[PDB]
């Protein structure tokens, strides 16, 4: 993460983003919409923290301090720097759209009136299929990464003292490698619960109501589409 | 600090989501209750025993069969969340989220929670469920089912009013301890 991002994401909602006097002169319902959009990208800042910590800080730690194997840091860390592309061209998309909404003269005053066409463009065609077979893959060799973890730690001495070290800090409290690998599967599930809250607050123009009904529907297809293709493995 | 992993299961709507961040954040959120709640380790020193316990929610993976049960590996303690304004939602109990939490978990104790205990007295919710026939969830209703499904503890809570909510996770938290 990047200070300007952490900064403009600090606040626990946008109404407590957003100067008072610029919140003031919005309808409550409104406010109800953007401070749900708000955690849609909150959330997604860090979704793609959290896979940056699995591939820069573990990841590659591990290749550049460790004598592991070949294969086993793979093992470890499924289709990483796949999710972390699919994550990062989404983030990058979310925070334009928030940059752009922005009026002159402030870096926090934003009220984004459209949503559903970037929801769309990012749930159907090609970067759908590429979630879909990223997230089935990454699914799949979960339970395996997990037991690969474990069974390293109770066995080598120095990956043992790798992860004491590299976990230390205290904002990698909630992240370990095995927090890591959870947060990313159960983040798929959480777009259904984002988009339905969006959608009940979305009324006001008929475009961008069917716009998030259909982005909704992309993103249940999707999770199914996850959720037939899965097929756990075992060391 | 041992390591402990605590696991919340439920229906849609029984509040899972809400007794997680108002036990994380210390409050019902006064501005803005969020949607979705990551992850959190509580540090928690119940009886004299420190603990580090990583909270976990099941919110957006009821529907998806093959995907949820990844949430399981490695779980000290299950709270078994129902919704006392929701009798429908007992009813699923122990014909949905106790033949899969024992398939999983085997072994893991389990504990019975009954949320948004604040709705026994509100009008509203005797009014709606009226139209149905029905009340809600009596308290000896709840320790039936917890009762018949031996689960290991019964508990009430309210996650607006904050009121039992310390209680549940300091109670999970010596349950997850025990041998
Ligand atoms: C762009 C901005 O920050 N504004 C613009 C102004 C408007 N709606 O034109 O409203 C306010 C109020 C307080 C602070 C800043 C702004």
């Amino acid at each position: 993460s990047m200070e300007m991002d952490e900064k403009d994401f600090a606040a626990d909602s946008w109404s407590l983003a957003v100067d008072s006097s610029f919140l003031q002169q919005h309808k409550k319902e409104v406010m109800k919409q953007q401070d749900v959009i708000y955690e849609l990208i909150q959330t997604e800042l860090h979704h793609v923290r959290t896979l940056k910590i699995m591939t820069r800080l573990f990841r590659t730690g591990m290749l550049e301090e460790l004598h592991l194997e070949p294969g086993v840091v793979q093992g470890l860390f499924p289709c990483v720097d796949e999710l972390s592309d699919i994550h990062t061209r989404f983030l990058s998309q979310l925070l334009e759209r928030r940059r752009q909404a922005l009026c002159p003269g402030s870096t926090r005053n934003f009220v984004i009136h459209r949503l559903g066409d970037l929801l769309i463009s990012q749930f159907s065609g090609p970067s759908a299929e590429q979630m879909c077979k990223t997230y089935s893959e990454f699914c799949s060799r979960h339970s395996k990464a997990l037991k690969l973890y474990k069974e390293l730690y109770a066995r080598d001495k120095r990956f043992q003292q790798f992860i004491r070290k590299v976990t230390r800090p205290a904002v990698l409290k909630r992240h370990g490698v095995q927090e890591c690998i959870l947060l990313v599967t159960q983040r798929i599930t959480k777009y259904p619960l984002l988009i339905s809250r969006i959608l009940q607050h979305s009324h006001g123009i008929e475009e961008e109501r069917q716009d998030l009904t259909t982005a909704l529907g992309l993103v249940k297809e999707l999770l199914s589409n996850v959720d037939e293709g899965i097929y756990q493995l075992e060391k | 600090a041992i390591r402990k992993k605590l696991v919340i299961v439920g229906d849609g709507a029984c509040g899972k989501t809400c007794l997680l961040i108002v036990f994380s954040k210390d409050q019902f959120p006064e501005v803005y209750v969020p949607t979705v709640f990551e992850n959190y380790v509580a540090d928690i020193e119940v009886d004299g025993k420190q603990v580090e316990l990583a909270l976990w929610d099941t919110a957006g993976q009821e529907d998806y069969d093959r995907l949820r049960p990844l949430s399981y590996p490695d779980t000290d303690v299950i709270l078994m969340c129902f919704s006392i304004d929701s009798p429908d939602s007992l009813e699923n109990i122990p014909e949905k989220w106790t033949p899969e939490v024992k398939h999983f978990c085997p072994n893991v104790p389990i504990i019975l929670v009954g949320n948004k205990k604040d709705l026994r007295n509100d009008e509203h919710t005797r009014r709606e469920l009226a139209k149905m026939k029905q009340e809600p969830v009596k308290p000896e209703e709840g320790r039936d089912m917890a009762n018949r499904i031996g689960a290991f503890g019964y508990m009430e809570c309210s996650a607006k009013t904050k009121d039992g909510v310390r209680e549940v996770f300091e109670m999970a938290t010596r349950a997850a301890l025990q041998a």
